[PDB]
């Protein structure tokens, strides 16, 4: 943990405004506009109360006596509450899917964050990591669950400057029941978690090492570019995939990036999970400590680079 | 354009009555023709793009179709772009949820019975030179004995409906289709063969004695390279022992070398030799 106060300030001040609602139902919420294709989520106004949150849609048809069942696993998750973890208003279930309403984070995705600026700076990446890393340990610690779905398009910013997690791994009865899973063409599953292997909380590390490598250098670094295309700077889903499991790891380039840095990546990139770094080791690497000292105005860098 | 007046069956009146589920190969209606039948409707955005001359060609090839252990393709009437495929009902379960019932007990020989028809079945379609593409335990009916084959033949058809995977499916794909799979990619495109359908027929052998899928339920990502790499299924088969005789069978089905996968005629020998 290692709690500031001022991190519970800005966490209570939203509990506060947490009883704002009690409950909820489709016709609350008026569509603002479409973010992105996964499921979907849409900028919504809620009417009963001011908040205005975002609702993620997830479409289902499956019967009333399994969704007792995902909800009362669900409820667990209006207990947690970081400043590393996206806020929570609640879950139903309505015409066929189920509606998810959170916090609104005003910077969107680091996906759509790095399109626009083309490259995201180191000292940048390193906040973003310290905030991970202690989410990672809070759910390690006190609920003991690992996230297993990190990356960019699912770690939102604002411009308050917070950095909060979303979409992990709350529900072991809805992996199960959700028979249909979706693919598309990046993919930051760790190699032992490719092979049906025993997995644990490994695999997110893997998850974010790999993450970071992409938004480092403004492309998805599989497979690496040529010597003469980093100068400068159609593939089947099992090619990429047989790609991280026997060829080496993505790494950062050593003539434009501090050893910290390159060092911190590569130990998180490990293939054998028992040499990668654990939180642990993690929490103690020089570049970690760099950022943690460093005084970064990641606001204004924000709104500068996006254009407010 | 093609007609109900056109085929071999005497066509008078139908009625459509409850659906009984939808998937991406449109919406499956309990039918009446005095018989009750299943009606698959479907929508063909294939604005006369060769579709529908495939699709009078693969029609057509349904019919002059008739076999104990094969579905009665009846009828296939479309007012494009609305079209619609009339089969005779099955009444009684699916393989899928009869093997998974607790109550049932299947041994040796009631496990040979019924693989023998499904490859008796399969025979006939091969020797057509149709290809079941989508072989599954889902499209396989069970009734006090009797055993059908259904939906075979659909992923030919090129109608309107990130990657969209189910797990059920995946354990029955063989791994040259899988390796071959990518985004913007339709299912006609992919390897189906018949050494395609006798690696499926591997996983429903699987099913038959593990009264499960082989792969337990993971990230589609997972099951892509533990099949793609064959190693998945080279795991599961060492994972645990059945028999020499019936391991047999399951090592050779699931060949990765797609020549090294025996017909369904030799596999109707392999079968006699047994238990
Ligand atoms: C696909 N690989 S897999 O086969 O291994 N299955 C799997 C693996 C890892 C994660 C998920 N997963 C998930 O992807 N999403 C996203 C919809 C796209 C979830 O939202 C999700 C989820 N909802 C959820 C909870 C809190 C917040 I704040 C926001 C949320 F969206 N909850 C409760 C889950 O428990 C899991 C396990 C989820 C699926
Ligand atoms: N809570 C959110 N607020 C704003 N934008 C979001 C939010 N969640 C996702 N997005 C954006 O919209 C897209 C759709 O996200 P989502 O449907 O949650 O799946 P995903 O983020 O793409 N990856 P995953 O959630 O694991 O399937 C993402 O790529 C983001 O760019
Ligand atoms: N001839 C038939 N007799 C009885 N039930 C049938 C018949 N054909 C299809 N069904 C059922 O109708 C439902 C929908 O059919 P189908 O379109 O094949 O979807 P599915 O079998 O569930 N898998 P998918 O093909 O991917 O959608 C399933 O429950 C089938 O078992
Ligand atoms: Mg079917």
């Amino acid at each position: 943990l290692e709690l500031d106060e001022q991190q519970r300030k800005r966490l209570e001040a939203f509990l506060t405004q947490k009883q704002k609602v009690g409950e909820l139902k489709d016709d609350d919420f008026e569509k603002i506009s479409e973010l992105g294709a996964g499921g979907v989520v849409f900028k919504v106004s809620h009417k009963p109360s001011g908040l205005v949150m975002a609702r993620k849609l997830i479409h289902l048809e499956i019967k009333p006596a399994i969704r007792n069942q995902i909800i009362r696993e669900l409820q667990v998750l209006h207990e947690c509450n970081s400043p590393y973890i996206v806020g929570f208003y609640g879950a139903f279930y309505s015409d066929g899917e189920i509606s998810i309403c959170m916090e609104h984070m005003d910077g969107g995705s680091l996906d759509q964050v790095l399109k626009k600026a083309g490259r995201i700076p180191e000292q940048i990446l390193g906040k973003v990591s310290i905030a991970v890393i202690k989410g990672l340990t809070y759910l390690r610690e006190k609920h003991k669950i690992m996230h297993r779905d990190v990356k960019p398009s699912n770690i939102l910013v604002n411009s308050r400057g917070e950095i909060k997690l979303c979409d992990f791994g709350v529900s072991g009865q809805l992996i199960d029941s959700m028979a249909n899973s979706f693919v598309g063409t990046r993919s930051y599953m760790s190699p032992e978690r490719l092979q049906g292997t025993h997995y644990s909380v490994q695999s997110d590390i893997w998850s974010m090492g790999l993450s970071l490598v992409e938004m480092a250098v403004g492309r998805y670094p599989i497979p690496p570019p040529d010597a003469k295309e980093l100068e400068l700077m159609p593939m089947a889903i099992f090619e990429l995939l047989d790609y991280i499991v026997n060829e080496p790891p993505p790494k950062l380039p050593s003539a434009v990036f501090s050893l910290e840095f390159q060092d911190f990546v590569n130990k998180c990139l490990i293939k054998n999970p028992a040499e990668r770094a654990d939180l642990k080791q993690l929490m103690v690497h020089a570049f970690i400590k760099r950022s943690d000292a460093e005084e970064v105005d990641f606001a204004g860098w924000l709104c500068s680079t996006i254009g407010l | 354009s093609v007609y109900l007046q056109e085929w071999d069956i005497p066509f008078e009146q139908v009625e459509l009555g409850e659906p009984i589920g939808q998937g991406r190969w449109g919406r499956v209606h309990r039918g009446r023709w005095h018989g009750e039948v299943a009606i698959r409707l479907l929508e063909m955005d294939g604005h006369n793009q060769d579709h529908l001359k495939l699709f009078k060609k693969e029609v057509m090839n349904y019919r002059q179709t008739r076999h104990e252990n094969v579905v009665l393709f009846m009828g296939a009437c479309m007012n494009p772009p609305h079209l619609a495929i009339i089969t005779s009902f099955c009444k009684g379960r699916t393989l899928h949820s009869f093997v998974r019932d607790p109550k049932t007990s299947l041994d040796i020989n009631k496990t040979r019975q019924i693989a023998q028809e499904i490859i008796k079945g399969m025979g006939y379609l091969h020797a057509k030179g149709i290809v079941h593409k989508d072989l599954k335990s889902k499209n396989v009916f069970y009734d006090n004995g009797k055993v059908v084959i259904t939906d075979f033949g659909l992923f030919g058809i090129s109608g309107v409906v990130q990657l969209k995977l189910s797990h059920d499916w995946l354990c029955y794909l063989a791994p040259e289709i899988v390796r071959e799979m990518t985004p913007g990619k339709d299912e006609d495109q992919l390897p189906f063969s018949k050494a395609a359908d006798v690696y499926a027929f591997g996983t429903v052998w699987y099913e038959l004695q593990a009264r499960d899928w082989p792969l337990k339920n993971q990230a589609a990502e997972a099951s892509i390279w533990q099949i793609g790499s064959g190693e998945g299924m080279k795991r599961v088969l060492t994972s645990v022992s059945l028999g020499k005789e019936v391991s047999e069978i399951l090592s050779a089905c699931w060949a990765f070398d797609l020549q090294e996968r025996p017909s369904f005629s030799l596999l109707m020998d392999m079968l006699e030799k047994l238990p």
